[PDB]
Parts: structure tokens; sequence; C-alpha cells
DNA sequence: CCAGATCGTGCGACACACCGGGCCAATTGGCCGATGCCGTCCCGCGAACCCCTCTACCGTGTTGAGCAGCAGCGGCCT
DNA sequence: AGGCCGCTGCTGCTCAAGAGGGGTTCGCGGGACGGCATCGGCCAATTGGCCCGGTGTGTCGCACGATCTGG
């Protein structure tokens, strides 16, 4: 259980590369994804919490997230992230 | 060889995180030692703790702790003597011992 | 020499250039509303899991080398 | 005969056997509860078709016709 520097640098590079892929997405998409998965803060908030900021409905938060996953899970943006998995 | 201490680690840091709220509760010792303890807001406050200075029992600043008797101080030689022997036998051996002593 | 390639010029076609109209196809994508199965939790009992307690024929023992400090002793000194 | 001044030997440290009784865990199940997840419709909304209706400007398809180089 010793911190291997190669693994640490790999994880840091993954963290830095993940944000860039979210950058090309629209503002709302990246925001809701980040809040749902807590990348910025680490606390995965509920759908109502996410919708409170933008004021959209719960169902809207449900749909908006799905479209982002469809976009990322496509043969057009997966290559940048395939290696790290 | 391969070996592992039973310890877990996580790739995670202290920078860029917001800490959850906490409340500081004060405890006092018999000899005058005072200390503070951080607890989560969504937590229950126990009545009793151990001291951070002399390792003795301590209570809150405001006292609301009564005593409930514990049932395991019984073991002595006297109660065993009661259990093993009746009072008349103890009385007669006592009388004999006094008689021989004063003799 | 003189006749087709090259180019001038001309007539037409014409593939769109416009910039503006007036409707439409496809194709929606939301969850609307209604219906249904799974996660969580609160017991319910029971298997095991760990701790404590007691048994009275009796029985009575486990190398070499270098350097330094302390105990015993021979021998003055009083 | 005790105190004391040295000797001298010795030693030590360091470098290369069941049984009973009781509270607690957890482990299965066991089901109840509440909740969020999945499937017919559905119409009138941005883009993009798909054209009428005018010329023009400018490419292209070919007619008359002059100049020039080769044949």
């Amino acid at each position: 259980e010793a911190v291997v520097p190669a693994d640490a640098v790999s994880f840091t590079l993954l963290q830095e590369q993940l944000h860039s892929v979210l950058d090309t997405l629209s503002e709302r998409e990246a925001g809701v994804v980040s809040m749902r998965f807590g990348l910025t803060d680490g606390q995965p908030k509920t759908l109502d919490e996410i919708g409170k900021v933008y004021g959209v409905t719960r169902e809207r938060i449900r749909q908006i997230e799905s479209k982002t996953m469809s976009k990322l899970r496509h043969p057009s943006r997966s290559q940048v992230l395939r290696d790290y998995l | 060889l391969r070996g592992t201490r039973l310890v877990v680690t996580s790739y995670e840091t202290d920078r860029g995180i917001d800490l959850a709220p906490r409340q500081a509760v004060e405890y006092a010792c018999e000899k005058g030692h005072r200390f503070e303890m951080p607890f989560s807001v969504e937590a229950e406050i126990p009545p009793e703790w151990e001291c951070k200075v002399c390792g003795i029992q301590a209570l809150l600043v405001d006292g609301d702790g009564p005593e409930e008797k514990k049932g395991k101080p019984a073991r002595t030689h006297w109660d065993m003597l009661m259990e093993r022997r009746t009072r008349e036998e103890l009385e007669e051996v006592l009388a004999e011992r006094l008689a021989v002593l004063r003799s």
C-alpha cells in the first residue's frame, strides 16, 4: 500500500483531462454533470438540489443528464477518454 | 516476498474541498482540566467521556448524569461465608474462639 | 500559298445571384399521465459467539586485543 | 590493631477436561413500506425544403469572323 508515483501522476492527468472534455459541452450540461457527480466538491447532490440552482423541474434534470451521457458515450468523444479506462 | 499491512488508502487530497459544519462541545474534569471536542451537527451528544489530560472520566459542562448501580461488586469472602454457612455456625465457632482466647 | 487553333465577338441558355416572400415536410422531445417492480428498513426468530463460573480420594522444588574499574592483600604509619 | 598507600589479580565492555448459565452478535429470512422507473399518446414549434416572381451578373454552349503560325 505504497503510493506509486506513476499511478499518482496517471490519476492527476486523468483528473485534468476529464474537465476539458466537459468544457466543450454546454454550460448547463457540464454544470449538472459536475453537481450530480460532485467533481468540483465531492458531495453528490440530489436532483432537487441541482434543479434548485437552474429552477428546472426534477424530470428536466433527469433528461438533461441522460443526453450528456449519450453525447459522451458516442464514437466522437470517447477516444480522448478510452485509454484511462 | 509480498506483504500488506491491513491499511487502506485513497487517491484524494485536502485542497479544493469544503468542510462540513461542526459544533464544539466543552468537557471538564474533576481536577479542573477543560477541553473542546468537535462533533457533527447531525450527531447525539453522550453524557460521559474520557479526559484529554489525565485520562479520567469527565462530564459535560451542565450535569444531568445520574448513577445506575452495576451488579458485579459482589465477590468477597464475607458473602461466600454467608452462602456457605448459616449464622448459628458462625456464632458457635465465634463463642468457642472467644472462650479459648480468654482462657 | 492557306486553314484550323486561338481568340474576338455575339446570341442564347442558363445555373444559379440576389434578397425577399409564403407556406410546408421531417422530426420532433419533453416527460403528461398512468402503471408497476425494486431498495430500504424494521422487526422476528434463531444459530453461533464470546465470557464467566465450578470439580473435594490426592497431590507440596527449576578469540584476540584493547581499555578501564573493583576486591583482596602486602606492607608502612600511627 | 585500625587506617591508609600502593600493588596485583580478577572481571567487564567494545571493535573487528469437561459441564452449566447468560448477554450479545449477526445471519437469515421475511415481508412491508415507499418510492422512482418505464410505456401509449401529441401537437404545433425552431431549423431546413420547396418553390413563385422579377430582373441582373456572370459562366458555359455553341454560331460568324479576324490573326497567326505551321503544314
